[PDB]
RNA sequence: CGAUGUCGGCUCGUCGCAUCCUGGGGCUGAAGAAGGUCCCAAGGGUUGGGCUGUUCGCCCAUUAAAGCGGCACGCGAGCUGGGUUCAGAACGUCGUGAGACAGUUCGGUCUCUAUCCGCCACGGGCGCAGGAGGCUUGAGGGGGGCUCUUCCUAGUACGAGAGGACCGGAAGGGACGCACCUCUGGUUUCCCAGCUGUCCCUCCAGGGGCAUAAGCUGGGUAGCCAUGUGCGGAAGGGAUAACCGCUGAAAGCAUCUAAGCGGGAAGCCCGCCCCAAGAUGAGGCCUCCCACGGCAGCCGGUAAGGACCCGGGAAGACCACCCGGUGGAUGGGCCGGGGGUGUAAGCGCCGCGAGGCGUUGAGCCGACCGGUCCCAAUCGUCCGAGGUCU
RNA sequence: GAAUGCCGGCAUGAGUAACGAUAAAGAGGGUGAGAAUCCCUCUCGCCGUAAGCCCAAGGGUUCCUACGCAAUGGUCGUCAG
RNA sequence: CGUGAGGGAAAGGUGAAAAGAACCCCGGGAGGGGAGUGAAAUAGAGCCUGAAACCGUGGGCUUACAAGCAGUCACGGCCCC
């Protein structure tokens, strides 16, 4: 008997393989499917990724947004059906793993904090160009 | 806490009672398969040196 | 997860800044409030000749919690703050803005025309 | 009245009709019948079942002999299930279908010696204002000369867990026949790796 | 409870018991076999283990490694010039733990012994 | 549930001097 | 009176019913809706605040309701000490005074060890006529027992209107309870990282101690958790309460009753969950050993079995329970995976330098899912049936 | 036979509370009838406006060495005021 | 014990005679067992007599479905004379 297959195997069904890879301190674009009435529709929310726990299938992520005012912060299951498409929009050089501490910096400070992942960011334009 | 103390002395018999448990059970021995002297077992031979088969320490 | 003596901000022009919650409308006994729960709160900060005044004991939704809420899909959201809409006993908001953002959950709620008077429904 | 031994293997959560929705998946079968209980011999109707194989050089004599007169090879665990009378003489995961509830009854996780705050929700005392030593103490336990005594059934600390517990009427999810494998909506008694037993819920 | 909980506590604080495995680890590479309490010896196996695997590496890093437990630049040489060849072929299992068969008698305390593997 | 205010029995105890 | 600690609060309740709610009714000056009044009913429920030491009460906001009482005005070897019985001090008032006042005011030592009963938990012993390993029956006992909003029926019945149902059906809640850890969110005493001062190793670099019983800070797996998730209250059957009848005399009529029958409560019995054959009334089934030697007794070796000892365990205070003991994956190591931290040291390059870049998602790496006999569970010992009599 | 009597002896509570700052230990080697506790070594930890050093009160052989371990030392003891 | 005035205990007996147990044995010692003395050694110095509470070893009878001021009256069983 092997308990850690057997979930994986159970969870092997609904595993997703189609989103892109990214860090905490990218800012990204993630498209998902919302419903409301009675229609269905995709809604975009482009933020920070903030935090990524690691659960295999379990994984989520979490991705900080200001709008109008007010900062908003979502959770999104990393292999969630409801999830149509993730864009890079931009990659951020963090020093940890979880950045709780932009909730407290302004425009300015996350800026200086967050600069460009200038290594990553070539590896992404040195991809697409493709065969 | 308002200091509780023994309403009645302890019958000679209630404490010989009590002591119904008290009684040590005797050390569990088995013969040394090399000096069939009796030692416990999973422990190393005091009298020999020898466990599993080898000499281990000197006695 | 709003409670008695929680403060909220007013995400609407009715004049009111800052309400307290006095209680939670949500049957007899309910510890908690969240998005789309109907509360009374006093009015602890307000602007010169509002609609609403310091003082007043009035109803109104909460529209934004900082404790994050789930959804039947296995997601969450939180936002940075504790926002109401003040409104009428008939789930009417007195005001005719709403600021910010407000929960989805509003709509399943029933409370359509302050989704619509709101800049993004997250 | 339908049944299976099985054990916990672990939980997760699965996307159905765009619902996240937590499962604790169970391997279930398959159990062998190794005894069939009947109301002329036994008193009763029940049919008792085995479940995962055993080392034969673990089995003593009297065990041996019993599975022998079932022609069935040695197993872990041996145990009835109620007003069940399978046709087969094995008993597979089939036996459910997704969308049927069942009662899974297993063995809790045992506290060891708790306290009263955790057995019984208990409210212990302040952690200041005065409060001398009793901040998690039960209190009172009773009232004066009348009574002059404490209640039985007195809800007080001592060991809690490790016993028979029955979370009733839970949906199951899906059913893989290949693997064995049973999934649960919601929880289930018990630590991964422990015995439970599934079966055809009362809950109308 | 200690559910699924790993290692001991050895009535120490944490920087005490990590002295406390430090200083037999010392005394084990040192002498080769040492006497201690059996609970002591039980949890030295691993600790030593990982210091002895980490010499059969060599790399500059785990010599550096290592010596943030043994702290002493002659036994680690020791370590890694005279100990760590003999396992060479060798995956895990470096040393053995056997129980004395009398108590300390201040104590009653069961002893075991605790030795680097041949 | 008692009107007339029942007045204290007892003092409050208070230590003595140990001989 | 060789002491029965005294208000209020807290904690923990249990009980009564003269019932606050929910369930069932009759009468109504009951159109409906909403009430009034009485009967039955104690199963469950009976909110959070402001004031005051307060109980009580008023008040704010809700509610299905915010019930009343008993238990030494329940509960200080359970806590509190605000009230009030000490000594200090002051105001009003009384007294020439010392002092005094159901007049006020500020302050003011609440005792680690439970013997017996009782209660919660857990064992050891013997018994249940042979000795054993399983699996069960359920006498008996415990747990649980709450309730609202909206929608459909239907703006129908009813009503001049305003308003507005019975019955039947659907969805969604609050508090509670049991379990659980996938998600959300905690902790996560050394799992990783950064930082300061100092001292040290070995000078640089790289490290170590100490600053807490983690020096500090940012994170954090398993586990244990709630704020998180699942699930429960039933359904249904039986007998009833108040009440309503059917048939029906005594009494040519009438009558729910005297013969007989039916309907009828959240309550009672059962059903559900848990304990349970010390249920000495000691139950049942399946399987194992067996006709021992010696003098319903004893003695000795055994059979089946078990215990010891050992490695351990989401089991546990010890005990118990459970798994494993070389014909083995039990723990330790080691390996792979997970996970955490977030790009080690060294080198090279750019910079006067603090630094930066590359090698690099690197290095480190508890517990989680596994693999692997490298280390350790070596070797053994003692118990243990011969089956009482009609 | 009783005076919460007087003196003494011996029980009960009980193998119970406790063994006096949570600055902290580990191993190796000696000695010895006996060693967690004594000697040595190495590692670790604590004090450092002291938990170091000198002086005065007070104490009055406790100082040094050899030989001892019945009691004293809250355990042990080969060690010691 | 109290700064002091002052308070103020407990504690007798080997045997006629030390003849006070050489020597041997286990033990580090203490202690014991032999030997020896003695009329007597449970007169062995922790010594005349050596009560009782209290503790223990052996033995007879008895006890794990039973309700208590513990006894008393009857009967039966078992053990002893
Ligand atoms: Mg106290
Ligand atoms: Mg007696
Ligand atoms: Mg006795
Ligand atoms: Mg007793
Ligand atoms: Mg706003
Ligand atoms: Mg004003
Ligand atoms: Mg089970
Ligand atoms: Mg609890
Ligand atoms: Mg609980
Ligand atoms: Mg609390
Ligand atoms: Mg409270
Ligand atoms: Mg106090
Ligand atoms: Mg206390
Ligand atoms: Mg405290
Ligand atoms: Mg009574
Ligand atoms: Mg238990
Ligand atoms: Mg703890
Ligand atoms: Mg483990
Ligand atoms: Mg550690
Ligand atoms: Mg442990
Ligand atoms: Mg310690
Ligand atoms: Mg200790
Ligand atoms: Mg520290
Ligand atoms: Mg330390
Ligand atoms: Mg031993
Ligand atoms: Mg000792
Ligand atoms: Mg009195
Ligand atoms: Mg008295
Ligand atoms: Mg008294
Ligand atoms: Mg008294
Ligand atoms: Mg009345
Ligand atoms: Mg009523
Ligand atoms: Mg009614
Ligand atoms: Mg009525
Ligand atoms: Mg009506
Ligand atoms: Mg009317
Ligand atoms: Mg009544
Ligand atoms: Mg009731
Ligand atoms: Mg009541
Ligand atoms: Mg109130
Ligand atoms: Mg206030
Ligand atoms: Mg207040
Ligand atoms: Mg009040
Ligand atoms: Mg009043
Ligand atoms: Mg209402
Ligand atoms: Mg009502
Ligand atoms: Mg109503
Ligand atoms: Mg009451
Ligand atoms: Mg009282
Ligand atoms: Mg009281
Ligand atoms: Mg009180
Ligand atoms: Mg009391
Ligand atoms: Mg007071
Ligand atoms: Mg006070
Ligand atoms: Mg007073
Ligand atoms: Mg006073
Ligand atoms: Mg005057
Ligand atoms: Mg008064
Ligand atoms: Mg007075
Ligand atoms: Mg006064
Ligand atoms: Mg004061
Ligand atoms: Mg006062
Ligand atoms: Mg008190
Ligand atoms: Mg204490
Ligand atoms: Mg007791
Ligand atoms: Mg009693
Ligand atoms: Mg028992
Ligand atoms: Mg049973
Ligand atoms: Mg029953
Ligand atoms: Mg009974
Ligand atoms: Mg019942
Ligand atoms: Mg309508
Ligand atoms: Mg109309
Ligand atoms: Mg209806
Ligand atoms: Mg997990
Ligand atoms: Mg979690
Ligand atoms: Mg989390
Ligand atoms: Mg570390
Ligand atoms: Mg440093
Ligand atoms: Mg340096
Ligand atoms: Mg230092
Ligand atoms: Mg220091
Ligand atoms: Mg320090
Ligand atoms: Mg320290
Ligand atoms: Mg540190
Ligand atoms: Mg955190
Ligand atoms: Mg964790
Ligand atoms: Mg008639
Ligand atoms: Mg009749
Ligand atoms: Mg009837
Ligand atoms: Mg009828
Ligand atoms: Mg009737
Ligand atoms: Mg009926
Ligand atoms: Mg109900
Ligand atoms: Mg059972
Ligand atoms: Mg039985
Ligand atoms: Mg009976
Ligand atoms: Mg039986
Ligand atoms: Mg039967
Ligand atoms: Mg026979
Ligand atoms: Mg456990
Ligand atoms: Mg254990
Ligand atoms: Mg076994
Ligand atoms: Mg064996
Ligand atoms: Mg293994
Ligand atoms: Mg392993
Ligand atoms: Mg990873
Ligand atoms: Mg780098
Ligand atoms: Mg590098
Ligand atoms: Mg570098
Ligand atoms: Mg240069
Ligand atoms: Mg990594
Ligand atoms: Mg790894
Ligand atoms: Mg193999
Ligand atoms: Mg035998
Ligand atoms: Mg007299
Ligand atoms: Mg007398
Ligand atoms: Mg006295
Ligand atoms: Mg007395
Ligand atoms: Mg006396
Ligand atoms: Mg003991
Ligand atoms: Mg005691
Ligand atoms: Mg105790
Ligand atoms: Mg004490
Ligand atoms: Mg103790
Ligand atoms: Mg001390
Ligand atoms: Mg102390
Ligand atoms: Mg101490
Ligand atoms: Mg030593
Ligand atoms: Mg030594
Ligand atoms: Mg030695
Ligand atoms: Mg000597
Ligand atoms: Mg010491
Ligand atoms: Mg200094
Ligand atoms: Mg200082
Ligand atoms: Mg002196
Ligand atoms: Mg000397
Ligand atoms: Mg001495
Ligand atoms: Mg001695
Ligand atoms: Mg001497
Ligand atoms: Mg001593
Ligand atoms: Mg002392
Ligand atoms: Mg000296
Ligand atoms: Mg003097
Ligand atoms: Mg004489
Ligand atoms: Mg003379
Ligand atoms: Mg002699
Ligand atoms: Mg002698
Ligand atoms: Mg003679
Ligand atoms: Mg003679
Ligand atoms: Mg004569
Ligand atoms: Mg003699
Ligand atoms: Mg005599
Ligand atoms: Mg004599
Ligand atoms: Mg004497
Ligand atoms: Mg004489
Ligand atoms: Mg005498
Ligand atoms: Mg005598
Ligand atoms: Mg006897
Ligand atoms: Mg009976
Ligand atoms: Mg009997
Ligand atoms: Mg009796
Ligand atoms: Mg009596
Ligand atoms: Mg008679
Ligand atoms: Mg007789
Ligand atoms: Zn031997």
């Amino acid at each position: 008997m092997n308990r850690g297959a057997l979930i994986k195997l159970v969870e092997s069904r609904y595993v997703r393989t189609d989103l892109p890879e990214f860090r905490p301190g990218d800012t990204v674009r993630v498209s998902y499917k919302v419903k409301e009435g009675n229609r269905t529709r995709i809604q975009d929310f482009e933020g920070i990724v903030i935090r990524i726990r690691r659960n295999g299938f379990n994984t989520t992520f979490t991705v900080r947004k200001v709008s109008y005012g007010v900062g908003v912060e979502r959770i999104f299951p990393l292999h969630s059906p409801l999830i149509q498409k993730i864009d890079i929009v931009q990659r951020g050089r963090a020093r940890r793993a979880k950045l709780y501490f932009i909730r407290n910096l302004s425009d300015r400070e996350i800026r200086r904090k967050l600069r460009a992942d200038r290594k990553r960011i070539d590896q992404d334009r040195a991809a697409e160009r493709a065969a | 806490a308002k200091h509780p103390v023994p309403k009645k002395k302890t019958s000679k018999a209630r404490r010989d009672a009590r002591r119904s448990h008290h009684a040590l059970t005797p050390p569990t021995l088995v013969p040394c398969p090399e000096c069939k002297a009796m030692k416990p077992p999973h422990t190393v031979c005091p009298e020999c040196g020898y466990y599993a088969g080898r000499k281990v320490l000197e006695v | 997860m709003i409670q008695p003596q929680t403060y909220l901000e007013v995400a609407d022009n009715t004049g009111a800044r800052k309400i307290m919650c006095i209680r939670v409308l949500k049957g007899s006994n309910a510890k908690y409030a969240t998005v789309g729960d109907v509360i009374v709160a006093s009015v602890k900060e307000a602007i010169p000749r509002g609609a609403v005044k310091e003082g007043d004991v009035v109803k109104a939704v909460v529209v934004r919690t900082k404790k994050e809420i789930k959804r039947p899909d296995g997601s969450a959201i939180r936002f940075d703050d504790n926002a109401a809409v003040i409104i009428n006993n008939q789930l009417e908001p007195r005001g005719t803005r709403v600021f910010g953002p407000v929960a989805r959950e509003l709509r399943e709620k029933g409370f359509m025309k302050i989704v619509s008077l709101a800049p993004e429904v997250l | 009245m339908k049944g299976i031994l099985g054990v916990k293997v672990g939980m997760t959560r699965i996307f159905r009709d765009d619902r996240a929705v937590p499962v604790t998946v169970i391997l279930a079968g398959p159990c062998p019948v190794v005894q069939r209980r009947t109301p002329e011999k036994d008193g009763y109707t029940a049919v008792q079942l085995g479940f995962l194989p055993q080392n034969p050089k673990r089995v003593n004599r009297p065990l041996k002999g019993h599975f022998a007169k079932a022609g069935v090879e040695p197993v872990r665990i041996l145990r009835e299930i109620r007003d069940f009378n399978p046709e087969g003489d094995t008993v597979t995961v089939e036996i459910f279908k997704p969308g049927e509830r069942v009662d899974v009854t297993g063995t809790s996780k045992g506290r060891g010696f708790a306290g009263v705050m955790k057995r019984w929700n208990f409210a212990g005392g302040p952690d200041s204002h005065g409060a001398h030593k009793i901040h998690r103490h039960p209190g009172s336990i009773g009232n004066r000369k009348t009574p002059g005594r404490v209640y039985k059934g007195k809800k007080m600390a001592g060991h809690y867990g490790a016993e028979r517990v029955t979370v009733m009427n839970l949906e199951v999810v899906d059913v893989i026949p290949e693997e064995n494998l049973l999934l649960v909506k919601g929880a289930v008694p018990g630590p991964n790796g422990g015995l439970v037993i599934v079966r055809e819920t009362k809950k109308a | 409870m200690r559910h699924l909980k790993s290692g001991r506590k050895l009535n120490r604080h944490s920087s005490h018991r990590l002295a406390l495995y430090r200083n037999q680890a010392k005394s084990l590479l040192t002498h080769g076999r040492i006497t201690t309490t059996v609970p002591k010896a039980k949890e030295l196996r691993g600790f030593v283990d990982h210091l002895i695997h980490l010499a059969k590496r060599g790399d500059l890093h785990a010599r550096r490694l290592v010596l943030r437990d043994l702290q002493d630049v002659k036994l680690v040489r020791k370590l890694f010039d005279e100990i760590a060849p003999r396992y060479r072929d060798r995956q895990g299992g470096y040393t053995r733990v056997l129980k004395l068969a009398e108590r300390r008698r201040g104590d009653g305390a069961p002893l075991a012994l605790v030795e680097l593997v041949e | 549930r008692r009107i007339r205010p029942r007045p204290p029995r007892l003092p409050r105890p208070r230590p003595r001097p140990l001989p």
